[PDB]
């Protein structure tokens, strides 16, 4: 319920350097010291990176630094690498050692290397159409930058109903991935002659179709 | 002065913040805290109650 | 050997409280770190359990008269009495370290280092009951095997509420294996895959397990995955 101003989204080239910021009022301007910023590649908990904002963690690269004067702010993260695209928070008091912090600001490093979307499209199994059930597991993956949009031609016809798409969540190799279902009956799923998935990744196209069973 | 489950109706402060003069006690439960700027206390880490 | 572990997870049903617990194992908690970080993917957080042993007065203004929890130093275990839960904290929380003045990291400074975490338990409070997942063999298919790189795995479907584990083999199937996290249903249900990358002349000969697992509901289902064997 409560909550900092933060810039969401940030942008650098690698080797440069970028100032990430978080919010406070007049009550913080006297004479405290109180922030640690904070370090997360998302989906776990986070990693320490910098913290007694112009002095030395024990075991860090020495390519990070923070600056600090009135309402004027840095983190300045600077050598930036392809590692860097990682959530970012800071800390702060909030009086009586009580605590407050920022709004969650998140880094992208561009001037990476592009890759085509690795698809593949599963087709509902015997015995979920045993189940009288029927889903076209889409799995996309190795995608980077991660702006796609899941479409489903059921014999080139695009079909919405039951359409459900995960948002980007960041993979191993520095890019996303995406876990689209198409839920339809088993009289919907043996009409149709064919069912692709296909996606729109930076213009680029990769479908996959595939056939009910044969037999 | 001797419990087989110990004693724990007694206290000792082992360090206090200021220093002292002759004849001195005193009556506060202040902390004792690393350096300067004082913690002030309530039963956590790296500092000293 | 030093490692904050989460444990005591259970279903929760409006109405009813549950006794959660963080252990620290190597360093006991007597005269140690313990901070209960509350997250929820893709917004901002928040850290919230305010217990510092003593009884005193140090409290937050936005859980007064909810949350309660008790100490024990010596057994090296904290446990979470977590009463009148409320439905709308669906989180997995973290209970973590920090840093003072008083040791040789700090002579001169401040502190405030959260370092080391734990896993975090699956707790879920709702007002349905839970139930058990359905898991669908996701078979190879003839692109697959040609290939040379078999895709397989086993599609959790239809089950409320989380969670859902899948391994694979028992843990004798490291590479290669990728789990894509569950979908949320328009009518509130959960379906998740985990896809390996296997030889793709292991098909038939090498057997495929994949255990997945449902802690509230208390179902593991050692699904096998097999190929199209018309």
């Amino acid at each position: 319920s409560y909550e900092l101003t933060q810039p969401a989204s940030v942008s650098g080239s690698p080797g440069q350097s970028i100032t990430i910021s978080c919010t406070g009022t007049s009550s913080d301007v006297g004479s405290y010291n109180l922030v640690s910023w904070y370090q997360q590649h998302p989906g776990k908990a986070p990693k320490l990176m910098i913290y007694e904002v112009s002095k030395r963690p024990s075991g860090v690269s020495n390519r990070f630094s923070g600056s600090k004067s009135g309402n004027t702010a840095s983190l300045t993260i600077s050598g930036l690498q392809a590692e860097d695209e990682v959530d970012y928070y800071c800390c702060s008091y909030a009086g009586s050692s009580t605590w407050v912090f920022g709004g969650g600001t998140k880094l992208t490093v561009l001037s990476q290397p592009k890759a085509a979307p690795s698809v593949t499209l599963f087709p509902p199994s015997s015995e979920e159409l045993q189940a009288n059930k029927a889903t076209l597991v889409c799995l996309i993956s190795d995608f980077y930058p991660g702006a796609v949009t899941v479409a489903w031609k059921a014999d080139s016809s695009p079909v919405k109903a039951g359409v459900e798409t995960t948002t980007p969540s960041k993979q191993s190799n520095n890019k996303y991935a995406a876990s689209s279902y198409l839920s339809l009956t088993p009289e919907q799923w043996k009409s149709h002659r064919s069912y692709s998935c296909q996606v729109t990744h930076e213009g680029s196209t990769v479908e996959k179709t595939v056939a009910p069973t044969e037999c | 002065d001797s419990k087989v489950g110990g004693n724990y109706n007694y206290l000792y402060r082992l360090f206090r913040k200021s220093n002292l003069k002759p004849f001195e006690r005193d009556i506060s439960t202040e902390i004792y805290q690393a350096g300067s700027t004082p913690c002030n206390g309530v039963e956590g880490f790296n500092c000293y109650f | 050997e030093v490692q904050l572990v989460e444990s005591g997870g259970g279903l929760v049903q409006p109405g009813g409280s549950l006794r959660l617990s963080c252990a620290a194992s190597g360093f006991t908690v007597s005269s140690n770190y313990m901070s209960w970080v509350r997250q929820a993917p893709g917004k901002g957080l928040e850290w919230v359990s305010a217990i510092y042993s003593g009884d005193s007065t140090y409290y937050a203004d936005s859980v007064k008269g909810r949350f309660t929890i008790s100490r024990h130093n010596p057994k090296n275990t904290l446990y979470l009495q977590m009463n009148s839960l409320r439905a709308e904290d669906t989180a997995v929380y973290y209970c973590a370290r920090l840093v003072g003045a008083l040791t040789n990291i700090v002579v001169s400074g401040d502190g405030g280092a959260f370092d080391i975490w734990g896993q975090g338990t699956m707790v879920t409070v709702s007002s349905a009951s839970t139930k058990g997942p359905s898991v669908f063999p996701l078979a190879p298919s003839s692109k697959s095997t040609s290939g040379g790189t078999a895709a397989l795995g086993c599609l959790v479907k239809d089950y409320f509420p989380e969670p859902v584990t899948v391994s694979w083999n028992s843990g004798a199937l490291t590479s290669g294996v990728h789990t894509f996290p569950a979908v949320l249903q328009s009518s509130g249900l959960y379906s998740l895959s985990s896809v390996v990358t296997v030889p793709s002349s292991s098909l038939g000969t090498q057997t495929y397990i994949c255990n997945v697992n449902h802690k509230p509901s208390n179902t593991k289902v050692d699904k096998r995955v097999e190929p199209k064997s018309c």
